[PDB]
């Protein structure tokens, strides 16, 4: 059968860690339209063995004049199409995330932090999180950048000047990112608006039209069980869909598992067999026209943002193509890759797919590692007292990080 | 010609009742399908398009169209619109079917389609005369490669 | 106008453009081929033939009269040693009359 | 205690028709289009990747294996004998599921 | 909880086939509109049931052509003004 | 030629548009009124025709087409029948 | 102005003699009639009572795509407010 979810965790803390030379442990903080994930750093430890409010980032508060239902524990969220772009939950969200984590006396947030931003992130989103961070929250300084710059970071041969393509994966979006020499080539970077929602939501319909007996009874929350743990991408997907096609194998490979339980029963508390639609969810990023929405895909972007360049810089970059973020967990993930970028390279020419260590985690350990090497890089950070000049829009271009366009905001 | 050659070859055939054919002024249009068991509507194809109209294909015939090949085959009429001569009974089963086609050629055979422009003229007119030994030499060597790579 | 035409090609193990003589062109353009067709240059004789559609495209219509074959699981360039055998009758024929052409 | 006791007002109202919230996705990606952008710049109107260049695959809706044909009377896509037989009997609030899970030529 | 999936409706009555207005309302509702022709009236169980199926499908025949009149009048709200459209178009409202 | 129902002009559907009290009238309405017109025809004289073929005459009489006319509820005065 | 339509309205309204010219339509319902069947031949009389159906189930098409749009609240038709004139009646 499926499971269920389990939640009240024990993220119960002292006003904050001390550590030596200079006092102020820095906080790692991951935004996420999925799960928020932060911590303390816990600098001069490399195994770091406490990320803290690994959370589903939704959120309600009983109208009744309960509680604000920030935590785990109709319901609304501060993202849209992976941006911040809210306050009113946003700041109970944050203050939650800060309870947990301790703030040392008062009304001020103490400790420097980094915090994660989307691939390319709309300049008044910035100048919106900015203006919660410095206004209300009160930082000393503050470091931005990328989910997959950061487990990209993480991940590195070295601390250098590497190059690659970055592929991530997420609720709303997917994207590929080109880094020549530890920059973003931010002018042919592209995006896909498909990913977790889109398979979680396309699998919950499926079994919507497919099943009638059950309408109420599957739920998300049911979805992400077989999403995560029975589904898989294909190596080719006609070939997987192909074999598929005659019942000695379905019949064998269909995954079963029961509904919750109190005519034989399981036209009330059916099985819910599921064998080409465990393959379909994950089809999405590789072929987005299984939903209605027209764009290229993971595999036609890749290739077309390729033939943007001169044909050494590409066989040096696609030396390092990175899968971080969200669906590059299902398995098989790599074997797809692999193939699909075989089918588009010259023909002798050797590359190489990497998969992040952790895929959902390795964001938290880079930025964590991140800012444990750049502490007193005292030029990168966003400094308090910059804030007090700078609107918000403002982010300065540091390695791992998004690329600044100069540029002002009018607000009054 | 007493020494056969032997073959199967595999082919997406559709076969079924014309319901409905529509057409454009490049060009676009569509086509309906149907045997006794389902029935499509297809967006046709250029080629297809210009095949269906030289042949007059029409609404109530039941036809087999040669999908590798554009050639169109017609059988009848179906009797519920034998009205207003042959009539038929829809196909069974599904439209499009990769049917195997076995086929046999007779050694000599082959001889005469590699003799001339157009060899097959040569088989049924008799103009087939002295052929060239050295293609005899060749054919004959050709064959026993594909007799024991198996396909044929 | 016509120096060379470039053409590209891919298989399931790779890429390659090659630089056409056009004269191969004029033979492409015989055999109808246009981008998206699955071809078979033979570059040390000139021959090329049409194998089918590539099946990428098997969707562009419901029903057209084309055949469309996989996308070529081979080697995008083959080689071998080749030795071939002739007889000085194959030439005492095939250089006396006219050639058909 | 709380990381602050007293909060600025970012652009959300207390009272009035206007909103709670700031201006929503949709309403930031036009208003931004107003600034002196260049086409070196890091825009987010330009990430969106492109159409795709080939023609679409035709999966079943019902079962997703690989659709030979498309029913007249419904327009969906289906694959084998039983399917086809099976479709005629759906209701239409599953008909116009799967053709909206597809943004059909009626949605 | 609160506002969320009105399809909670659509999932509960099509079902089967059911009807959606109670038994003893209805028949209590009828008598009174019949006996103004002519009074002194008695009814057959299956006669005033016979009425309810004829005006449900009615009802559900008018709402399946009303939605696309607010789709049509740039609405995804139905109001008041789509049944003087559809009924008068189908020549009933005259 | 002129057969590709364009014969039925412009300010003739304009016309019988006047007499139906519509105002502003979009460059497309005209061919998809001939549309309708063709199908009600379609309707019509087909089954006209069915009605002639009782008879099986060479002559379409008015008797013929009100006949058709009754059947699919649209009756005419003036012809009798 | 783009107005003085209205002066057409009530001129056409007045009016009650048949709009289309008879030549057009006599060679239509041939040309219907003769890839329908053979040798169907018309009398005057029903050609004329098939012109009368058509126009007045016209008039009767543009008073509903009348009421359409002004449900719609424009002044203008387009083909769509046509296709709910028909949808709306099951035609
Ligand atoms: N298992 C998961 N399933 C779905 N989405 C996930 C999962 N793990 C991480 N994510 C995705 O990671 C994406 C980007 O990284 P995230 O950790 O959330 O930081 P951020 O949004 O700031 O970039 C989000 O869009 C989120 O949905």
């Amino acid at each position: 059968p499926f499971r269920d979810a389990r939640a009240a965790p024990d993220p119960v803390l002292e006003a904050g860690p001390v550590a030596h030379g200079p006092l102020p442990v820095p906080l790692v903080l991951d935004n996420g339209s999925f799960q928020v994930r932060a911590g303390w750093a816990c600098p001069g430890q490399d195994p770091g063995p406490e990320p803290r409010l690994q959370f589903r980032a939704v959120c309600a508060r009983g109208r009744g004049g309960a509680r604000g239902a920030s935590g785990p524990q109709m319901l609304r969220s501060p993202f849209d199409r992976n941006v911040p772009v809210n306050l009113e939950l946003q700041e109970l969200l944050l203050d939650y995330s800060f309870q947990h984590l301790g703030v040392s006396s008062q009304g001020c947030v103490d400790h420097p932090i980094v915090l994660t931003e989307a691939v390319c992130n709309p300049l008044y989103s910035r100048q919106m999180m900015s203006e919660l961070l410095f206004e209300c929250y009160g930082i000393p300084k503050v470091a931005y950048g990328i989910d997959s710059l950061f487990s990209f970071y993480h991940n590195k041969p070295k601390n250098s000047m590497c190059s690659g393509l970055i592929i991530s994966s997420g609720y709303q979006c997917t994207h590929v990112l080109p880094i020549l020499e530890g920059r973003l080539d931010a002018k042919n970077c592209k995006r896909i608006n498909l990913g977790g929602s889109q398979a979680a939501g396309y699998l919950q319909r499926l079994l919507q039209l497919k099943y009638p007996g059950h309408l109420a009874a599957i739920t998300l929350s049911r979805m992400e069980e077989i999403l995560h743990e029975h589904s898989y991408i294909a190596e080719d997907y006609v070939e997987e869909l192909h074999k598929w096609r005659c019942p000695d194998y379905y019949e064998n490979n269909v995954h079963k598992m029961q509904l919750p339980f109190s005519v034989f029963n399981l036209a009330a508390y059916h099985q819910l067999f599921v064998g080409t639609e465990r393959i379909r969810a994950p089809e999405i990023i590789f072929q987005p026209s299984l939903i209605g929405e027209e764009q290229a895909g993971i595999a036609e972007t890749l290739q077309y943002i390729l033939d943007r360049y001169p044909k050494d810089i590409q066989e040096m970059l696609v030396q390092n193509v990175f899968l971080t973020g969200g669906n590059t967990m299902y398995p098989g993930m790599k074997a797809r890759m692999e193939k699909e970028l075989l089918e588009m390279r010259p023909f002798r020419s050797s590359f190489q797919v990497q998969l992040a260590s952790n895929p959902v985690l390795d964001a938290w350990y880079g930025a964590r590692d991140w800012a444990l090497n750049h502490l007193d890089d005292n030029e990168v950070w966003i400094t308090r007292k910059e804030y007090e000049e700078k609107g918000g829009e403002y982010l300065k271009e540091h390695c791992a990080s998004n690329i600044y366009v100069p540029i002002r905001l009018p607000k009054q | 010609r007493s020494i056969g050659v032997r073959i199967k070859e595999e082919t997406e055939i559709i076969e079924g009742e014309v319901v409905e054919i529509q057409i454009d002024r490049s060009k676009v249009g569509k086509l309906t399908l149907k045997t006794t068991e389902m029935e499509t509507i297809y967006d046709l194809g250029t080629k297809m398009i210009e095949s269906l109209t030289k042949d007059k294909v029409q609404a109530g015939d039941v036809i087999t169209i040669d999908k590798a090949t554009g050639k169109i085959s017609k059988l009848g009429r179906s009797f519920t619109r034998a009205r207003d001569t042959k009539f038929v009974q829809c196909p069974d089963g599904e439209l499009q079917k990769r049917k195997e086609v076995v086929h046999t050629v007779s050694l000599h055979e082959i001889d005469v389609i590699n003799s001339r422009t157009q060899g097959f003229l040569a088989l049924f007119s008799g103009d087939t005369g002295e052929i060239k030994s050295e293609v005899r030499e060749q054919i004959n060597a050709k064959v026993a490669e594909w007799r024991e790579e198996g396909k044929a | 106008t016509i120096s060379h035409v470039i053409i590209g090609l891919k298989t399931a193990k790779g890429t390659k453009q090659l630089k056409l003589d056009p004269s191969i062109f004029e033979s492409l353009q015989k055999e109808r081929v246009e981008a998206g067709d699955v071809i078979y240059i033979e570059a040390n004789s000139g021959a090329v033939k049409r194998q089918g559609r590539c099946d990428t495209y098997a969707t562009e219509f419901d029903l057209e009269a084309e055949e469309y074959v996989p996308l070529p699981k081979g080697d995008v360039h083959k080689k071998k040693e080749i030795i071939q055998d002739v007889t000085l009758h194959d030439l005492d024929v095939a250089n006396a009359r006219p050639q058909g052409g | 205690k709380d990381p602050n006791f007293v909060h600025s007002g970012h652009g959300g109202a207390v009272a009035g028709k206007k909103n709670r919230t700031w201006k929503n996705l949709k309403q930031i990606l036009a208003s931004e289009r107003a600034l002196p952008w260049q086409l070196n710049d890091p825009n987010y109107f330009s990430i969106d990747a492109p159409p795709s260049f080939k023609p679409a695959k035709k999966y079943s809706d019902v079962s997703g294996l690989l659709a030979n044909y498309t029913d007249p009377q419904s327009k969906l896509r289906f694959s084998t004998i039983e399917e086809f037989s099976y479709i005629r009997r759906l209701p239409s609030d599953v008909v116009t599921g799967y053709l909206a899970l597809r943004k059909a030529t009626s949605i | 909880r609160p506002g969320t999936v009105a399809l909670r409706e659509i999932r509960r009555y099509q079902k089967s086939t059911e009807l959606l207005i109670r038994k003893l309302p209805f028949q209590r509702l009828v008598r009174e509109i019949a006996q103004d022709f002519k009074t002194d009236l008695r009814f057959q169980s299956s006669a005033v049931m016979a009425l309810q199926e004829a005006c449900e499908a009615y009802l559900v025949g008018l709402f399946e052509d009303t939605n696309l009149c607010a789709i049509h009048a740039k609405r995804v709200t139905i109001m008041p003004k789509d049944i003087q459209l559809a009924r008068r178009i189908r020549g009933e409202r005259a | 030629l002129r057969d590709n129902i364009q014969g039925i002009t412009k300010p003739a559907i304009r016309r019988l548009a006047r007499r139906g009290g519509v105002k502003r009238i979009s460059g497309l309405i005209y061919e998809e009124t001939r549309g309708v017109l063709k199908v009600f025809l379609e309707n019509v004289i087909r089954d006209a025709v069915t009605y002639t073929e009782h008879a099986k005459r060479k002559t379409v009489t008015a008797m013929d087409v009100v006949y058709a006319l009754k059947r699919q509820g649209r009756t005419l005065y003036g012809f009798g029948g």
